This record gives structure tokens, C-alpha cells and sequence, in this order.
RNA sequence: AAGCAGCUUUACAGAUCAAUGGCGGAGGGAGGUCAACAUCAAGAACUGUGGGCCUUUUAUUGCCUAUAGAACUUAUAACGAACAUGGUUCUUGCCUUUUACCAGAACCAUCCGGGUGUUGUCUCCAUAAACAGGUAAAGCUGUCCGUUACUGUGGGCUUGCCAUUUUUUGG
């Protein structure tokens, strides 16, 4: 299987950061990453480029337009690389 | 190889975002393994309602949000 | 679960009127039926209109529709 | 020949493979280790000296911890060994007012359960609750089954997608399931502590206790008294040593 | 900045890499793993944008990076 | 003298993940799976955690060259001295693990070794009460006994997820001697045992259901995990899925196609046999008796390892093991197992709901947390704590409710609590305890200072506000699934060793859950036990851990509660209310005794049992096996709660030998009365008594049912002591496929 | 049974006088 | 049964096998499965009777 | 797992025959009824290095952390899968006093032995290994020497393969 498919996988349950195309920077809980990246998100914020800021519940994202994917720092440590 | 598990996802009124920061609001009748979506028509996006039953190709969708709480 | 195959299919089985998005093709409205089929979205639509929308009927016949341009797919 | 061709050669020397270098650490002849037809071989050789007892569930009552259970309870184990009492024990609550006589404590009972069946016990060891249960198939017929076949004594059990064509199972090189060796190998592997491995290191000729192992059984049948007492002082022996660590 | 004489990207992992993207910006910084799609989940990730100069820096840190984005990649010299 | 445990933070065994990466990802609540691995007797189920926590950690300093060889099992979570020379597990005792998938989706899993010989199945209910999904262990030798089914339908019953490790397969290869056609037979006859007593819900190594495992040989996979270690090459990676679930069933191959039916001409082996059987029988045979230097050609170019220098020159045993950890090379596919079984949102909301009340929610700020058990575990005690909601830390005040008080509260909560603030947490690690600062939600703890204040469960809670603990859920009285019926009576052999013993029954009462110590009034402890290795455990942990005192012990004795069987030929009122006593039916004795408002009951009863009007809407109250029944409404309600409590503590001590008073129904057909309530519950006694006296009594006798397992020409041996112990017979002998023992599911007094 | 070593009846394996392959007594005292 | 064993051993173990794949490796009736299971158990104790 | 690309390797065909850089070398292998020194009963228990913290002067104690290693025995706990003997004290027996004893305990010991590491010596078989500083020890370091750092044949694999929505064949 794909490294960052896995490293996606094992960053289920974080706070991460997700930029896309259009711009809208989303931010927080991460719930499913499949092989295909569907990205799911609880307890997002959403910052826009233009500077518009949003809340809501849950949101998914169907991954052929995630430009990239902010993990925070500690999987840095472990496990998956050794 | 994956298919999407929306399967406690299904019958949410979604706020879709599609290309052209457009917005589809659509309940989640059916889907399958390419991720086309059956969704309901409602008022799309001063505000109209076209269609009965859309089925989209899952690369107009930039993302959706679940506003069924 | 009801595929969206399936409701290509009923699709098939209504006809009923139709107001397809295009992807990236902004002024470009498809209105008539729903006929074809493939395991991609190769569809056909005959006597087919392209309506710009309010954000007039431009002169069109037959559309065989290659599926690479697809936001809607309703009737 | 034909039977022990692996072992004649250098069974009946004064040191067996002193000079040989494959199967030995040297002249010096400090550690040992054997293929698996030589080593079968010295396993068939030697079944009058052997455990046949290869099940660790046998010694249920008979262990070493139950016969320092005997000792420490001053009581007798059949097969067991009779000592003092470690204990000069004498003397409302338990009298036969109070108690219901239904089943009569046997002093097994006393020595399997040693905290439950006796009234004020001390300086007694944990005994080993048993083993599951070993169902080892003996495969004593003649050298006439394979090493893989249905027992007698088994109970019967009363119960398009395309791959490529040479996809082949893992081992699908060799056909055979089994091979020569493997009737005595799995043989080998069910047996106790001298049999039960392939190398080791030597443990000298007065330390190779041979007789140990049959006073350690029960007795067979229908010995006299003499020989039951026997078994039972070599026992008494046996727990002397192994309740002094020195 | 130099390099060996590299065959590919994995015998060059953990490198300081800056990577060029189609959206005109500028990930700099160190790798950890790597894929097919060249999807490189990035150690020290800074993002450097260009608004019409003054390169806005960003400090994001460890980043799975989905590969179509990417444009092409920069060795520069070693780690640590 | 107690257990095996290292205080000391410097030896403490490194691990290949990092601990402190497992308690960063440990605050997620989806992440943690509580796995509580319930077995049969000598299962292997602590040979199975061997297997876990060995690929888990570095260096275990307990190792010696006997097991990194591999000859004894390294029984690392049989810690205690008694489950050092008893060869049993005997507490819970587990570990705290990172462990990858398939897709490395590594998760924190809190596992709990469930003791499984059958006289400790309470503390197997404490691992029923504290996991989402249970590994239940099977032997294949011994198969789905009488007690696997009651831990299939106990853990049905918990709303908890299934998993099936089937332990033991070299017992088929090498102590059963089998062909790959007869144990594949035996293994459809274990997965078909399984699939019936589950109730609607499949199970096949087709899904990710059951794990194969031999524990002693350092291995266990899943078919998934099999064909993802050595068919991923192979195979094209698109006909995975479709494969995996063409293994198992009567699927054949020959060559590329899949027939359901037998070929013609080759008559060959299944699609499981051939990929998975017949390998792993090459692998065992091999490794036994084919010469070494052509071993590492297969091992190289099938199973694509190496064998070392130091591993040529193995012994059998571990050659084989070590063969064996170098071909199914991790405990990965287990752990994906457990990952595709368990999800949160299907099982967790009735999990956390059969064990309390069914309620809404509670809010993620107020704290929640299920005090499953005290352990007596190294060092000082600690207490077995699972967090459904909130975070604990290091001196946080936190209130504890013995669960024995959580219904009469939960009664008050239809319409104060002692706080003892946390000294100190730590994981449950296996012979060590790792301190942690904070525990999160779903995370399986342990805690010095709350064992104080609670006997044997305890609701752990915090509360910020007012109206956020009237939405509080509390946890139910835990379920222990056998009554302690095994009685001795004890004393101290000196009179003034008297409140030292008493501290050790108070520490006995917290450390085993299921032992309840009655005190009578000659000075005498009843001590009530699941049965006699659970005692004689007990007894043990007086003599030489708690008390150190001398005993005075009875005999084995048994609880003999009073009963009623036929008509009471008089209504004779006593004065100091007249009622009369029948006999409860065979049947709803027995649903009674599984412990299953008013309009419910009375459509229940009536469309049921066949019972009156008059009987079935004019009920009292419910004392589990006896019930209460009326024949002025003031003067009834008025003492209602005063009725009842005598009448409960007139059937907790009855009229003959002071005794429960069980499967008797009492109708209170009339009462004349006149500071008053102390002239009623002594009368209520009374009348209960002369009620059960005008029926002729009887008394009952527990009977245990028995597992037998037992070489078939030996059978008519077990006849004979079951014809020599009264009460006893045999009701059904089950021939054990593919296996030379016979299971015999008898009955014999207790 | 018999023998598994030699065929002959009346003794076990762990007691046969012929090696394994895969009468009169001083008496009357 | 015994007579057998002792004469052609061989035989009646071709035999046994022969029934165990009747038993397993065909769709046999209840009373033929009955009959099976009756004939092992005699096997095991080596006709008792 | 046939092939190609890549990487590595030895036998090499080759550029310099330089200054480089990897690997290997700066006095061998198997052993032996060879001995010498350690070490082998324990917070399940071991050391190396480094920091920081406490005595009334930072000394011998004792902790918290960071990493690198723990050979030998150990769980039905023990160097030994075997098992003797002696001393003291107490309690029994035989008794006719002691030795010699019966036989249990407790605390100690003494003997036959054993494992592992290092050093050394001995036996057998072989054979740019050159110069300089030290320790209790080693290519430890400096100078230095072979294949050789830039291609191709021959082996091994740590890899990839044999356009139609989610990446690599177009918004
Ligand atoms: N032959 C064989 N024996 C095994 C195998 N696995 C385990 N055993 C034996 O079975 C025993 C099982 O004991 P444990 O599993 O360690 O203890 P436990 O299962 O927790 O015991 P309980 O809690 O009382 O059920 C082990 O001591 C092993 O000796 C196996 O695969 N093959
Ligand atoms: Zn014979």
C-alpha cells in the first residue's frame, strides 16, 4: 500500500489541516481517510483565502481536489516509519 | 478498491460544494462504487430549484457538508 | 441501496425534462432526455438545447455525450 | 544394518563421536548435536530406558510440589512417599455437630487442593493444576500408517473470477507431504527432556540418571511389597533432595 | 548545494528538498516518505507564496502531500 | 512472595513503538479498542498475549534462553505466585499495546487477560464488563465446549463484539496427527458449532471473524493477513477481496478457473487446503524432518526469509517456532482482525447501556467512568477503571459510588457521594505499571486512591454543575455470570488475630469480586466461592499474603436455600398478616433466574405463564426467584416500602436453617392492623415464615453442571463416579469431532 | 495386545527382548 | 469388524477411509450419517459386543 | 518470481595510471578432559556515558532523565533436567553412655562438578600483515596498501512496469 495513504490512515482521530483548490483551508478532527482519500472532518473551522471564517458539524471531501493535508507533529516519533 | 462506507452517512440534507463556488443541496438517496450521488433537488445555488432526482459525478464535488444534524 | 446506475436507468424508463451543470463549461445548459449508457458516463441526448443562464436559445440538434464534463446528471 | 545405519557406525565406542568434528564440538567433547536420523534412531533404540510417559498430565497427584504437599501435611500419596510430620500438631467450631458428612475427604483431595481440605496448613508449595489435555496419537501400528492419517480412536466429524493458470499454491515445488523422517520427527517431538532436542551439552555419566524415570511413574501392576517399598524409598529420597537446594 | 551522482528519489530520502507547485508556491523543507504519485509527506514543511515581491512564508511542518499538485523537485544539500 | 512485578522505571522493558506516541494518540476515542480475551481452561489465551507482547516490546527482561528459544511459555500476565505454580491465570491482568493493521492504522489496544478456568468466570464478567470486543480463544483439540457457548451468549448479552482466535492448530498437525482433509473437516465442524450458537450473525475466516492461531509456536494469521504477507505478488492487486473470499467454503482450483464442485480427473484439494493448510503442513513437516540446507531454499524462495546461523542449529520445537516467526512474522492480521470486527457506533451505545441505564448521552465535560474491580496488583492496590466520558488526572477530586448503592440512587435519580482524590495512575502494563498523567476517554486505567471508598464496582464521576448530573448515568451492579455457591466456614485459630483477618476479607472482598463473605453470629465467616480452585486461592491469599494468621476452616459446605413445592394447608394469621405460599413453576423459575412498568408485566404474565387478573396486577415487588402477591388501598401503600423490606429480609434468612428463600411465591391474602413500622417487618418475617411452614418445605440443593472431557475408553469409568456421588447423571455425551475425547455435559450436586 | 516391537504376544514395547525394529525359568523355590 | 483387523488390516483401514469420505466427501442421508458415527464408535472400542 | 531500467558486488574488458572516496588490510582459522582472572541467587532482580537535584561546604550515600549495550542460570524459579556429606540448635526414634545413628525443621557450610566472557598458552592447518604514539585491551589514531571512485558483459534485489471522475497522459 501507498506511505501517505497509511500516514493518513494513522492520523485518524488528530487535528489536521486540509487546503484545497478552491482555496477553503479546513481544520480539525479527522474521521476516514480511504485508499481513495475520501477526508472526513468533525469539529471543523473553515478558513477561507478571502478571509471568510465558518463552523459546522461534520463535512466530507472527496479527495481528487485536496491540494494538501497538515498532520500535526506527532507522528513524527512513531510508527510507521521504523 | 475502496468503496465509500456513507452507509450511516445516507439521507443527509448536504450542502454540496461543486465548481464555480456553487453550493448543491441534496439528500443522500444512493451512491455507489465511483461515487456518483442520487440526491433530491432543493433550492440551488436570487435562489432557484431545478431537477427532481440529480445524479453528480463525484468530480464536480469540491466538498460536502452534512447539514442533516 | 438505489445505485445511480439504476436511476441512469430510470432515467431510461422516464425521459422527464432535464437541467444539467456542465464542469467547466459555465453558459452550457443540456435540457431533454436521458437515454444511453455505459460503465463511464458515455450518454446520448438528441434534439438537445444549450441554455445560458440568468447569473437565450442558442441553435443545437444531437449530442453524443462524452462523460469528462459532468457536474449534473437529473431529469 | 538397514535399521541403525545411522548409529553402528559409532555407538559401541569408548566416546561415541570424540574424533568427529560435524557432530561434536571437538576432543574435548563438551557439547553435542545430532541430525535427526541419528537422533531418531537412539530414540528407537532405547525404549526400555525411556519415558513412554510423554504426557506432563500423568503426574497429577505424583509431582514434586504434591509430594512436598504429602510431606508438609504428614500424609500418603499411594505411589507416594511417608515421612515425619513437620509439624508436632495436637488439638467447638469443627466438630461433627456442625458438619455434613457427604463426601469423605480423601487425602488426595487434601494434596490437590491443599488450602481448601485442610484445616491450618503451612509451609506448603502452590501444587501444579493440571496440563490440558494431551490426545496423542500413538501411531503404534507395525510401521504400516503414514504420518499423517485418521486414527481409529478419532471420532468422524458429522458434518466469473479468473486467476492466472501458473499461479501456483506456497510448496507447490514438492509434492510430497510428508517424508521419511517425518513419522519419526513428529515422534521426537512429543518426547521428554533427553529426546526432545537435537543438541545440548554433556552431562556426565554418573548425572544421567537412568532408573530416576521409573520410580517418578507410578508402579506398572501387581508388584509386591518389597518393590511398592522400594518405589516408595526412592521416592523418600528423591523428596529429600529436592526439598534441600544446597 | 550539491548532490551525488542519484538515480531516484528514494536513495536521496530525508534530503532538503524544495518542491514546486502549480498553485506558485514553494514547499521547502526536509522529506520522510514518499510514493508512485511522488506524494511527499514533507518533514519541516515551509510554504512560500507569492502575492503581487515578499515571499510569504508559512510554517506547516509535517505534510502528506497529494503528488498532481506537485510540478517538480529540488535537491539542495544534506540533512541535519 | 506475591507476584512477579518491576517497580523500578529503569527496567521496565523498552518497546519497538514509543510509549509516549501511545499516549499522544491516546486522548482520540476511537483509536483505544478495548480487547477483554475470555478463553476456556488452558486456551492460550496467555500464550496468545505472549505472542503480542513480545513483537510488541524490545528486550523482555523475564525472557530467558528457555523461551527466546521457545521451549516454555513466557506466561508474562500470570504474574502472581499462584499463577506461577498453579499454571493458571487467576486475576485480570493485561497490557497496553501499539499494534499496526494490514494498512498500519496502529492503534492503542488495552488488552485484559480474562481468567478462564470456569470457578473464575466472575472476573471474566469484569472483562466482559470492561471490553468492546473480546477475543474468545478456542481450543481446536477440546472445540466449542458448553463453556464457549456460555461465553458466546454471555458476550452476546453484553452487547460486545466478537472475535474468534482458534488456538491450538499444531494440536491438529502434530499431537492429533491429522490430514489436512480431516482438520479442515474438524475446523468446518468448530466455525459451524460457532455460527449456530451466535444468533444470526456469521462467522468465517472469508471476513476478518477468526484469527487461526498455535500460541506455543509464535504464530497466528488471518487469512487476509496470509494472502496480504505472500499472495500480494502473486496476484494482480485489484483480485484481492474476491479471493480472500473464495478461501474458505467448498471452493476447488486447479488451474486459474474456481469450480464450487470437484474437478474430475484430479479429485484434488479445496481452495483452503491447498493455499493455506497444505503450506503450513509442508512448513511444520519441514521444519521437523527435512534436512536443514534445503530448508532455507524453500524458506528464501517461497516465504522469501532467512535463516540466521544461530537459527540453523535449533532444537525442533524452537527451529519451529522461530521458522514460524519468521514466516507469519507479527501478530499484524489479528490486529486487523479486531480492527475490521469492532465498530464504535453499532455496539458502543448498547454497550454502555446494558451494564447502566439505557439513557440519551452525558456531556463530554462532565466526567464518567466504570470502576470495574480493585486488583491486588504490584506494590499497593490498584483499581481497573474504564473512562466512557471525560479525563482523569493526577489529584483530581472525583466522586465513587459502590454499585451495590447505584440502583437505590438511580430510584432517587427517577424522582452525599464519598470523594477520595486520586493518588496516582498508571497503565495496566503487564508486570509493570507505566504512570501516566491523564487518561482519556475509552482507556482501560489504573488508580491507587479510589479503593477505599467502594467494595467491589464502583461509578467514577465528576460533575461541574447542577442539572449535568441529573442526566448522569450510573453503572449497574456487575453481572458475574456464576453465583458464589462453593461455601467454607472460617475462623481464626486465635481468638485475638480477629480484625486482621477481618482487614483481609475487606481486601478479599475488593480483590476477587465474586467471593461474598457473610458474617454470621457464632463469630463464624461464611465465605462463598465460585468453587473450589477459585477457595483454595483464596485461602492461599489469606495464609500467605493478607493475613498471615492461622485458619480454622470448615468442610466443603453449600448454600441450601428453603422452598416451597405444594399447597399450604392453613391461612394462619400471626400477631405480634395472614399468607399463604405456593410453588413458582419449573419454567418461570427458570426465566426468572435469568433476571428477566406494571402494564408490561401484567400483558407479560398474563399472555405467558397463564395467570390470574387479580394475581398479576396486584404485585408488590420482585426479590430475584420469589415473588410477592396481594388478595383498604391506604393501609396497603402505606407500609409499602416497610412490606417490602421485610419481606426481603424475611427471604434472605429464612424460617429452617436461616437461609434465601428461593422459587416461592407468597400470597397475602389478608392483614389486620390497628411506632408501627417496628411491629411490621418482624411480623412480615414471621408470617413469611409460618407461610412457608404450612406447605411442606423442601430443600434446594445447587447443582453444577459439569464439563467432561474424557479419552472415549475411559467413558464407562466417569459413569461409575457419577454413579457413587448421589445426585449425579449424565444428561448428553457429545462425541468431540476429529478428536479421541468425549464431552460429557452431566449434572452432580454441589 | 501383543508386541508392537516383535509381534509376540504378552509384553509392551518398554519390555521386548528383540531390539526395535520399525522361555524357561530358574524357578520352583 | 475384528476378525477383519486382524487378518487384512489393510483392508479395513481402506475400508474406514471409505466410509469417512462417504461421510464427509458426499451428501449423505441422516440414518447413513447415524450409521457411520455407529460403525466409528464400534471401531473404537473394537467390537465390545 | 522470465525481462528491461536502477542500485550493489566479484571475475573482469576499460579513463588517469595522478589528487581523491567507499570497502577491506596497520602480525590468521579450527579447535584442546589447557589454566588464569573475573562472574554466576538478586527491588525481576545488570552495567556504560552525561546532565540536574538534596546534606552544612557538595565528601562516601540516594534519586529523575537521555541513549548504547545485558554473556552465562532462572518459573512445576534456577548454575547441575543430577544429588551427596558435615557443623550448631530444637524436636522424635534406637535406647545402655559416647562415637556411629533414626529423621524432620531452622541457620549455615564442605565436596563431585558446571556455564559464560576476556586474557594467555598448546595442538593441527595454513600464511603493504610496512612505519610512528598507549592504556588493563583492541587497525585506537596519523602516514600508508589491494578491488576500486567515470562505462559494458556476467550474479544478487532494497524497487517500478510488462488516457477515459480520486493523482502519470488535460479545465
Ligand atoms: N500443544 C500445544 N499446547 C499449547 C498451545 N498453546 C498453548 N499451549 C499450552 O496450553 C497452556 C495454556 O496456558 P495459558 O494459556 O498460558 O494460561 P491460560 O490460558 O490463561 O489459562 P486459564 O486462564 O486458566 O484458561 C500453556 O501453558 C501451553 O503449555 C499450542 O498451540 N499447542
Ligand atoms: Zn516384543
Amino acid at each position: 500500500n501507498g506511505i501517505p495513504v497509511k500516514l493518513l490512515n494513522e492520523a485518524q482521530g488528530h487535528i489536521v489541516s486540509l487546503e484545497l483548490t478552491t482555496g477553503a483551508t479546513y481544520r480539525g478532527k479527522l474521521v476516514e481517510s480511504e485508499d481513495s482519500m475520501n477526508v472526513q472532518l468533525r469539529d471543523v473551522i473553515a478558513t477561507e483565502p478571502q478571509g471568510a471564517v465558518t463552523h459546522m458539524d461534520q463535512i466530507f471531501v472527496r479527495g481528487s481536489q485536496i491540494k494538501f493535508i497538515v498532520v500535526p507533529d506527532l507522528l513524527k516519533n512513531a510508527p510507521l516509519f521504523k | 478498491v475502496s468503496t465509500p462506507e456513507l452507509k450511516k452517512y445516507m439521507d443527509k440534507k448536504i450542502l454540496l460544494n461543486i465548481n464555480g463556488s456553487r453550493k448543491v443541496a441534496g439528500i443522500l438517496r444512493g451512491y455507489d462504487i465511483f461515487l456518483n450521488v442520487v440526491l433530491d433537488d432543493a433550492m440551488e445555488i436570487n435562489n432557484h430549484q431545478l431537477g427532481l432526482q440529480t445524479v453528480i459525478r463525484g468530480n464536480s464535488i469540491i466538498s460536502l457538508e452534512a447539514l442533516d444534524a | 441501496m438505489v445505485p445511480p446506475i439504476n436511476c441512469i436507468f430510470n432515467f431510461l424508463q422516464q425521459q422527464t425534462p432535464v437541467t444539467i451543470w456542465l464542469f467547466e463549461q459555465i453558459g452550457i445548459r443540456i435540457k431533454g432526455k436521458i437515454v444511453g449508457f455505459d460503465e463511464f458516463m458515455n450518454v446520448v441526448i438528441d434534439e438537445a438545447v444549450e441554455i445560458p443562464v440568468n447569473s437565450k436559445g442558442t441553435p443545437l440538434g444531437k449530442i453524443l455525450l462524452k462523460g469528462d464534463n459532468i457536474t449534473l446528471i437529473t431529469s | 544394518s538397514q535399521d541403525d545405519e545411522y548409529v553402528k557406525d559409532w555407538l559401541y565406542d569408548s566416546r561415541p563421536l570424540e574424533e568427529d568434528s560435524k557432530k561434536v564440538n571437538g576432543t574435548s567433547y563438551k557439547k553435542w548435536s545430532f541430525d535427526l536420523p541419528e537422533m531418531s534412531n537412539l530414540y528407537r533404540l532405547s525404549t526400555p530406558l525411556r519415558d513412554e510417559v510423554t504426557d506432563k498430565n500423568y503426574y497429577y497427584l505424583f509431582d514434586k510440589k504434591s509430594f512436598f504437599n504429602g510431606k508438609a501435611l504428614n500424609n500418603a500419596i499411594p505411589g507416594g512417599p511417608k515421612f515425619e510430620p513437620l509439624y508436632p500438631r495436637e488439638e467447638e467450631f469443627n466438630s461433627i455437630d456442625r458438619v455434613i458428612f457427604r463426601v469423605p475427604i480423601r487425602s488426595e483431595y487434601k494434596v490437590a487442593f491443599p488450602h481448601l481440605y485442610n484445616s491450618r496448613p503451612r509451609s506448603v508449595r502452590i501444587p501444579w493444576y493440571n496440563n490440558p489435555v494431551s490426545c496423542i496419537i500413538q501411531n503404534d501400528e507395525e510401521y504400516d500408517t503414514p504420518a499423517l492419517f485418521f486414527d481409529p480412536s478419532l471420532n468422524p466429524i458429522p458434518h466469473d473470477f479468473t486467476l492466472p493458470e501458473d499461479f501456483a499454491p506456497l510448496l507447490a515445488e514438492e509434492e510430497e507431504l510428508i517424508l521419511p523422517n517425518t513419522k519419526d520427527a513428529m515422534s521426537l517431538y512429543h518426547s521428554p527432556f533427553p529426546f526432545n532436542r537435537t543438541k545440548g551439552k554433556m552431562v556426565r555419566a554418573q548425572d544421567v540418571a537412568l532408573a530416576k524415570k521409573w520410580f517418578l511413574q507410578h508402579p506398572d501392576e501387581e508388584y509386591p511389597v518389597k518393590v511398592k517399598v522400594s518405589y516408595q524409598k526412592l521416592l523418600k529420597n528423591y523428596v529429600l533432595n529436592e526439598l534441600h537446594p544446597t | 548545494i550539491q548532490v551525488a551522482h542519484s538515480s531516484r528519489l528514494a536513495n536521496l530520502i530525508d534530503y532538503k528538498l524544495r518542491v514546486l507547485t502549480q498553485d506558485g508556491r514553494v514547499y521547502i523543507g526536509q522529506l520522510m516518505a514518499f510514493d508512485k504519485h511522488m506524494n511527499l509527506v514533507l518533514n519541516e514543511c515551509i510554504e512560500e507564496r507569492v502575492p503581487k515581491i515578499k515571499v510569504e512564508k508559512r510554517v506547516l511542518g509535517l505534510t502528506i502531500l497529494r503528488g498532481e499538485q506537485i510540478l517538480s523537485t529540488v535537491v539542495e544539500d544534506k540533512p541535519l | 512472595e506475591h507476584t512477579i512485578f518491576t517497580q523500578l522505571k529503569k527496567n521496565i522493558p523498552k518497546t519497538r513503538y514509543n510509549r509516549d506516541y501511545m499516549l499522544s494518540m491516546a486522548n482520540i476515542p476511537e483509536r483505544i479498542i478495548n480487547v477483554g480475551v475470555i478463553g476456556p481452561l488452558h486456551s492460550g489465551k496467555t500464550s496468545l498475549m505472549d505472542l503480542l507482547v513480545i513483537d510488541s516490546h524490545k528486550r523482555i527482561p523475564d525472557m530467558s534462553k528457555n523461551v527466546e528459544l521457545g521451549w516454555k511459555p513466557l506466561r508474562y500476565l500470570d504474574n502472581l505466585k499462584q499463577e506461577i505454580d498453579r499454571g493458571l491465570s487467576i486475576k485480570l491482568n493485561g497490557s497496553t499495546l501499539l499494534c499496526t493493521d494490514l494498512e498500519s492504522k496502529s492503534r492503542m489496544i488495552n488488552f485484559l487477560d480474562a481468567p478462564g478456568h470456569v470457578n473464575f468466570m466472575d472476573e471474566t464478567a469484569v472483562a466482559l464488563a470492561a471490553s468492546d470486543l473480546v477475543l474468545i480463544v478456542i481450543d481446536v483439540v477440546e472445540g466449542v465446549t458448553f463453556v464457549v457457548e456460555q461465553l458466546i451468549k454471555q458476550s452476546i448479552k453484553n452487547n460486545v463484539a466478537m472475535c474468534f482466535v482458534i488456538n491450538k492448530l499444531d494440536r491438529l498437525i502434530l499431537d492429533l496427527k491429522l490430514p489436512p482433509m480431516d482438520a479442515y473437516l474438524k475446523l468446518n465442524h468448530i466455525i459451524a458449532n460457532i455460527n449456530s450458537f451466535t444468533k444470526g450473525n456469521v462467522f468465517s475466516p472469508i471476513d476478518n471473524n477468526i484469527i487461526f492461531a498455535s500460541t506455543k509456536l509464535g504464530f497466528t494469521f488471518t487469512i487476509k493477513e496470509f494472502v496480504s504477507y505472500y499472495y500480494a505478488h502473486s496476484i494482480p492487486s485489484s483480485k484481492i477481496d474476491d479471493f480472500t473470499t473464495r478461501l474458505w467454503g467448498s471452493v476447488y482450483y486447479h488451474k486459474g478457473n474456481f469450480r464450487t464442485k470437484p474437478f474430475e480427473n484430479v479429485e484434488k484439494y479445496p481452495t483452503f487446503v491447498e493455499f493455506i493448510l497444505i503450506p503450513l503442513y509442508k512448513i511444520f513437516s519441514y521444519a521437523l524432518s527435512m534436512e536443514k540446507d534445503k530448508l532455507k531454499n524453500l524458506l528464501r524462495s517461497n516465504f522469501r526469509v532467512n535463516l540466521s546461523q544461530e537459527a540453523l542449529q535449533y532444537d525442533p520445537q524452537p527451529f519451529l517456532k522461530h521458522v514460524l516467526q519468521l514466516i507469519f512474522r507479527q501478530q499484524t492480521g489479528l490486529v486487523d482482525a479486531i480492527t475490521r470486527c469492532y465498530q464504535p457506533f453499532e455496539l458502543f451505545d448498547n454497550k454502555t447501556a446494558h451494564l447502566s441505564i439505557p439513557g440519551k448521552s452525558t456531556p463530554e465535560g462532565t466526567l464518567w467512568a466504570h470502576v470495574l474491580k480493585t486488583v491486588d496488583y504490584g506494590g499497593a492496590e490498584w483499581s481497573l477503571v474504564r473512562i466512557y466520558s471525560g479525563l482523569l488526572k493526577r489529584g483530581d477530586t472525583v466522586r465513587i459510588l459502590d454499585t451495590s448503592q447505584s440502583e437505590s440512587r438511580q430510584k432517587r435519580q427517577l424522582h452525599e457521594t464519598p470523594s477520595c482524590e486520586v493518588e496516582e495512575i498508571g497503565l495496566l502494563g503487564g508486570r509493570y505499571v507505566y504512570p501516566v498523567h491523564e487518561a482519556h476517554k475509552g482507556q482501560i486505567v489504573l488508580i491507587k486512591g479510589i479503593s477505599s471508598a467502594y467494595i467491589k464496582s464502583a461509578t467514577l464521576y465528576s460533575v461541574k454543575s447542577k442539572e449535568d448530573m441529573k442526566q448522569l448515568k450510573f453503572f449497574k451492579p456487575l453481572d458475574y455470570i456464576t453465583e458464589a455457591v462453593f461455601k467454607i466456614v472460617l475462623q481464626p485459630l486465635l481468638p485475638r488475630e480477629l480484625p486482621k483477618l477481618l482487614d483481609a476479607l475487606n481486601k478479599i472482598s475488593k480483590y476477587y469480586p465474586g467471593v461474598i463473605i457473610k458474617v454470621e453470629e457464632s463469630g463464624e465467616h461464611v465465605i462463598l466461592g465460585n468453587g473450589e480452585l477459585y477457595m483454595d486461592c483464596l485461602l492461599y491469599d489469606l495464609r500467605a499474603s493478607y493475613a498471615k494468621i492461622e485458619i480454622k476452616i470448615s468442610d466443603p459446605l453449600t448454600v441450601f436455600s428453603e422452598s416451597c413445592s405444594n399447597e399450604s394447608f392453613a391461612s394462619i394469621p400471626v400477631s405480634n398478616i395472614s399468607v399463604a405460599a405456593e410453588p413458582m413453576d419449573s419454567k418461570m423459575i427458570q426465566d426468572l433466574s435469568r433476571n428477566t412498568n406494571p402494564r408490561k408485566l401484567s400483558k407479560i404474565l398474563r399472555t405467558e405463564y397463564g395467570w390470574d387478573s387479580l394475581a398479576s396486577r396486584n404485585v408488590w415487588s420482585f426479590y430475584n426467584g420469589n415473588v410477592l402477591i396481594n388478595d383498604s388501598p391506604e393501609l396497603l401503600s402505606k407500609y409499602k416500602e416497610q412490606i417490602i423490606q421485610g419481606f426481603y429480609w424475611a427471604v434472605k434468612e429464612g424460617p429452617l436453617a436461616e437461609e434465601p428463600i428461593y422459587g416461592v411465591q407468597y400470597k397475602l391474602l389478608s392483614i389486620s392492623v390497628p411506632v408501627m413500622k417496628s411491629q411490621i417487618i418482624p411480623l412480615m418475617k414471621k408470617a413469611c415464615y409460618v407461610g412457608l411452614l404450612t406447605a411442606i418445605p423442601i430443600l434446594l440443593e445447587p447443582i453444577y453442571e459439569v464439563d467432561i472431557t474424557v479419552h472415549a475408553p475411559l467413558l464407562p469409568i466417569v459413569e461409575e463416579l457419577m454413579k457413587k456421588r448421589r445426585g449425579s447423571r449424565i444428561y448428553k455425551t457429545i462425541k468431540v469431532a476429529g478428536t479421541p475425547l468425549l464431552e460429557v455435559r452431566g449434572q452432580v450436586p454441589v | 495386545s501383543f508386541c508392537r516391537n516383535c509381534g509376540e504376544a504378552g509384553h509392551k514395547e518398554k519390555d521386548c527382548m528383540e531390539k526395535p525394529r520399525k522361555v524357561l525359568v530358574r524357578a520352583t523355590d | 469388524g475384528w476378525k477383519l483387523a486382524l487378518v487384512s488390516k489393510k483392508t479395513h483401514d481402506m475400508i474406514w477411509e471409505k466410509l469417512r469420505y462417504i461421510l464427509q466427501t458426499q451428501e449423505l442421508s441422516s440414518t447413513l450419517r447415524e450409521s457411520l458415527e455407529t460403525l466409528f464408535e464400534i471401531r473404537q472400542k473394537d467390537y465390545k459386543s
